[PDB]
Parts: structure tokens; sequence; C-alpha cells
């Protein structure tokens, strides 16, 4: 039971059959996943967290990597994927629904593996991934360092659907969600107002939402999604909302979280992405690898 | 990810030339941009080349235009970078780097943000 290092395992429902590029990627390098798991629990425990040091992260990357690899050389949809310890050691599952990510948590539990993890590939929004209970979740390494990204964790997913491009977001349920973050936001920033803006520069992955159905690559244009200035009271204008994507040669997501930067009177944001290992930072936040 | 070990760093008098290489470790997929940047002393970490690992496609940060060339051998899983007409400015420690881009829209290889990286090599440029 002390923090070690050690090469993980996947475990997949993967279908030997099925020619779904993951499903044939995951049944060979994968093993069948433990139907009756399986967890300890305990309380008045706390250990040292850290998301943005964890060696799990870099395990899943260099798979998914690798599964892209071998796919592209046609059928394509992502699967839940599990990251189990060997024998000797075990994983740490933070309980604290109200953990940032980082430092102490006095309420832990112990797994062997991890849960069902899509590995979904994409830039400014998280999707198909874990929501957070109750309140809107914020996370960085630095937050006074304004180069470290920003993760923040949506307690209410908003459904998304791009096809042909263009993708549709409820108003209604959009503004809810950014006057909350403005709000979590003003917590972490005082006396400044809170702006959202479009990406301002560099690869056009980053500077749309980009993302990948069925095999195919949209790129999707953002700016009308942040361009919301919150002050003490919020609102956001923009042009339901509608983003203009472009394709490449129908699917239905739900966004589960956020990636921001903030600018070095006003303290504004844009939508960021790039370095999947965040997307992986989305749903690995909670767990930690540990020797018996 | 991928194991990155830059090497032939060095001291030359001006307007000498040197000859950096780097060498992943790991192994490199289709969708990878792999470039070089440097951090001269007292100064912040700037960019100077990039090439696509597929296509090679390459860009140069403006003030190095003309005079160095970045080369890749996917063989050897390496990268080259060619100074020649080297300036005291030109004095750094260079980074070999790279970054993983699957939904890349184009082989145009990035001027920023990477992910993985080497250790350095030393630089040292004489009036
Ligand atoms: C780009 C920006 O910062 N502000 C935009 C504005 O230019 C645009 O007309 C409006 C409707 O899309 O949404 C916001
Ligand atoms: C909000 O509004 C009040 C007046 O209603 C103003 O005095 C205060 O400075 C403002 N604070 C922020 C953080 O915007
Ligand atoms: C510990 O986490 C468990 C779930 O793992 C939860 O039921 C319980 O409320 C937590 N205890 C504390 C002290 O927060
Ligand atoms: C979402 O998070 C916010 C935090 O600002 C909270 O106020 C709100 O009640 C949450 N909604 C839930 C728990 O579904
Ligand atoms: C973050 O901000 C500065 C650099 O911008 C750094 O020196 C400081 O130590 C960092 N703070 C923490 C607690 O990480
Ligand atoms: C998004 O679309 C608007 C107009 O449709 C345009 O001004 C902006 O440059 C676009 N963003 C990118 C980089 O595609
Ligand atoms: C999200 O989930 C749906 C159904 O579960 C799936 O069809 C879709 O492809 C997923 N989205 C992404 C981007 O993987
Ligand atoms: C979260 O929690 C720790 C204390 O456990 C604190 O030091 C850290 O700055 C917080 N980070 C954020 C951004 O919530």
């Amino acid at each position: 039971w002390k923090e070690a290092k050690t090469t993980l395992f996947c475990a997949s429902d993967a279908k030997a059959y099925e020619k779904e590029v993951h499903n044939v990627w995951a049944t060979h390098a994968c093993v069948p996943t433990d139907p009756n798991p399986q967890e300890m629990v305990l309380a008045n425990v706390t250990e040292n967290f850290n998301m943005w040091k964890n060696d799990m992260v870099e395990q899943m990357h260099e798979d998914i990597i690798s599964l892209w690899d071998e796919s592209l050389k046609v059928s394509f949809d992502p699967i839940p994927l599990h990251y189990c310890a060997p024998a000797g050691f075990a994983i740490l599952k933070c309980n604290n629904k109200t953990f940032n990510g980082t430092g102490p948590c006095r309420n832990v539990s112990t797994v062997q593996c991890t849960h069902g993890i899509k590995p979904v590939v994409s830039t400014q929004l998280l999707l198909n991934g874990s929501l957070a209970e109750e309140e809107i979740i914020i996370r960085s390494e630095n937050l006074t360092n304004n180069a470290k990204t920003i993760i923040v964790h949506l307690n209410e997913s908003v459904n998304i659907v791009c096809t042909r491009a263009h993708c549709n977001i409820n108003e209604s349920k959009w503004n809810n969600t950014l006057q909350k973050v403005g709000e979590e936001l003003a917590k972490h920033f005082p006396s400044k107002t809170i702006k959202f803006e479009p990406s301002s520069g560099g690869d056009l992955e980053i500077t749309t939402h980009s993302f990948n159905c069925r095999g195919e690559f949209f790129y999707c244009n953002t700016s009308d999604l942040f361009n919301g200035t919150y002050r003490n009271g919020t609102y956001n204008h923009t042009g339901t909302i509608t983003l203009q994507c472009k394709i490449k040669q129908t699917c239905n997501s739900n966004i589960t979280g956020l990636l921001l930067l903030r600018d070095g009177d006003t303290e504004t944001f844009r939508p960021g992405g790039g370095d999947m290992r965040d997307n992986w930072r989305s749903e690995l936040y909670k767990y930690k690898v540990v020797e018996i | 990810a991928v194991q990155l070990q830059e090497s032939g760093g060095g001291l030359v008098q001006a307007g000498g030339s040197l000859r950096l290489s780097c060498t992943a470790s790991g192994r490199i997929s289709s969708s990878y941009d792999m470039g070089w940047f440097r951090q001269a002393p007292g100064k912040e970490r700037e960019f100077v080349a990039a090439i696509s690992w597929s296509g090679g496609t390459t860009d140069y940060a403006d003030s190095v235009k003309g005079r160095f060339a970045i080369s890749k051998d996917n063989a050897k899983n390496a990268v080259y970078l060619q100074m020649n007409s080297l300036k005291p400015e030109d004095t750094a420690v260079y980074y070999c780097a790279a970054k993983w881009r699957p939904l890349r829209y184009s082989d145009y290889p990035s001027n920023s943000d990477y992910y993985d990286w080497g250790q350095g090599t030393q630089v040292t440029v004489s009036s």
C-alpha cells in the first residue's frame, strides 16, 4: 500500500468477430473484464493525489496512439476501456466528489480496475465522459499559471448532434452552464470581469471544436459559443446555437467537460485542447496506483 | 510516450555550422509532428523548425529561414537539424520535441505547443 509505478493492463467488453476497429485492437491487446467487482472502502483515511503527475495517464495515452496507428492504413466507434493493476498492486479510488484533482483526499477506496472509459479524442469540449456529482469542478496544475490548461467538470450534460456540416446546442442549457461556470471561476477570480472568447490562434484542431465520428474528422467553428461576458450578473451574446463544421475525405454525444486557458481589470478565458493527455486526466483524476 | 534524445550540440565559431540529431526510442505514428525549440539564457523557449512525420512538410521560425534545415529519417526514427551560418544569437539549449496530432487537418507541421520532449543539448556560438 505504497505509491509506485508499474505496467498496467487493459480489459474490454470487446467482441472477437466485430470488425469495429476498437474491438479488433481491443480483443488482441486486452483481456475480458472481471464480471463481479469488487471494491473495498475507507474513510477518515487521507491520501495525496495528483492528476497532473499521474503515470496512469501516460499508459492510456500510449495505448490509444497505438490504437489509432494500427487502425489507419470501415468501422469505428470507441469502447469503454478499463485499466487494471497487476498482482501485487492496487488502485486507489478517491471518493470525495468535491476533489479538485490535487492534494489530500480524506475519503478513498480500493479497486483493481478502472471504470469503462471511452477513448474519445477531441478539443475544447470533452464528450461522452463521466459527470461531476453536485457542483461544477475546476482543475489546473497552477491557476496562477495562465499557461497551464484548465479542466472544468460538468455536473449536468449537454447533448450535441453534428451531422451531414453543422452542430447544435440548446441555448437554454448552454447559458445555464456558463453562468454557473463564471460563478465557479469568480470564486477563483475576485474583482474581475470573466469574459469568454473563441480560441485566439494556433492549429485548426485547437481553434475549432474537433472530434471524430464514424471515422470522419469534424472541425467545428466555436466563435458563437465562447462569446459571453459575466460580471456579478452574467449574459452570453451570440448569433439554439449553430456551429459551422468542416469535414474530411450523424452522431449524438454528451458534452461533459471543458478545457480553458486564461490570458495574461479583466480575466478572459478561451477554449484549449490538443494534448489528449487531458482528455485522459479528465477521467483518471480519481485513480492512483500503489503497490501492496 | 515516445522517448526523445538529442545529440550533436556543441561550441562553434560564428558563421560556423553544426548538425543536431534527435532519436525517438519509442515509435512515431503517422499523425505526429517532430520539431525543434530552443531556449537562450535569460529568455524564454521559442520555436525553430517542424516537420510532418508522414508527409515531410516543414516550417521554420523567421529568424531561421535560410540558415537551418530540418530533416527526418523514418527508418531510424530520427529528426535532424542542420544549422549553417551560426550567430551568437543562436546560442541556446535546443530541445527535440513531438506532438501527436491525429486530428490534424493537413500535413503542415505546427509552430506551437509540444507535448513530448527531450532533455536538451547545448549549443554555443563564439563571436
Ligand atoms: C458588482 O456590482 C456592484 C454594484 O452593484 C459593484 O459595486 C461591484 O464593484 C461589482 N463587483 C464585481 C466583482 O463586479
Ligand atoms: C467515503 O467515500 C464513500 C464512497 O467511496 C462515501 O460513501 C462516503 O460518504 C465517504 N466518506 C467521507 C468521510 O466522505
Ligand atoms: C451544478 O453545479 C453548480 C455549482 O455552481 C451547482 O450550483 C448546481 O446545483 C449543480 N447542479 C446539479 C447538482 O445538478
Ligand atoms: C504558479 O504561478 C507561478 C508562476 O506563474 C509559480 O511560481 C507558483 O509557484 C505557482 N503556484 C503554485 C502553488 O503552483
Ligand atoms: C468561425 O466563423 C466565423 C464566421 O463564420 C469566422 O469569423 C471565424 O474566423 C471562424 N473561426 C475559424 C478560425 O474557423
Ligand atoms: C458518444 O456516445 C454515442 C452513443 O453512446 C456514440 O454513438 C458516439 O459516437 C459517442 N461520441 C463520440 C464522439 O465518441
Ligand atoms: C484544490 O484543493 C487543494 C487543497 O486540497 C488546493 O491547494 C488547490 O489549490 C485547489 N485547486 C483547485 C483549482 O481547486
